[PDB]
């Protein structure tokens, strides 16, 4: 508990990447969170918006 | 553009819209600018037999 500084900057910086790559996995109100299946189910209008 | 389609035609005629004479026949673009009028001819493109 001495260099808790350096340590909480770098706790901070991996907790935002990984909560930026686990925010990509989210659906925002979509159907799916992956596009490929989205086109694959959706016709071109509903799976454009 | 103009044509002679059936009762149920109308509603492939739309841009987005699906359907095998639409996909097979005229499709609209996504981005269409423009529209449709339609009307009967019950009294000239029919005859009996």
């Amino acid at each position: 508990s001495a260099l808790g500084k350096l340590q909480d900057v770098v706790n901070q910086n991996a907790q935002a990447l990984n909560t930026l790559v686990k925010q990509l996995s989210s659906n925002f109100g979509a159907i799916s969170s992956v596009l490929n299946d989205i086109l694959s189910r959706l016709d071109p209008p509903e799976a454009e918006v | 553009d103009s044509f002679v389609i059936r009762g149920d035609e109308v509603r492939q005629i739309a841009p987005g819209q699906t359907g095998k004479i639409a996909d097979y026949n005229y499709k609209l673009p996504d981005d269409f600018t423009g529209c449709v009028i339609a009307w009967n001819s019950n009294n000239l493109d029919s005859k009996v037999g």
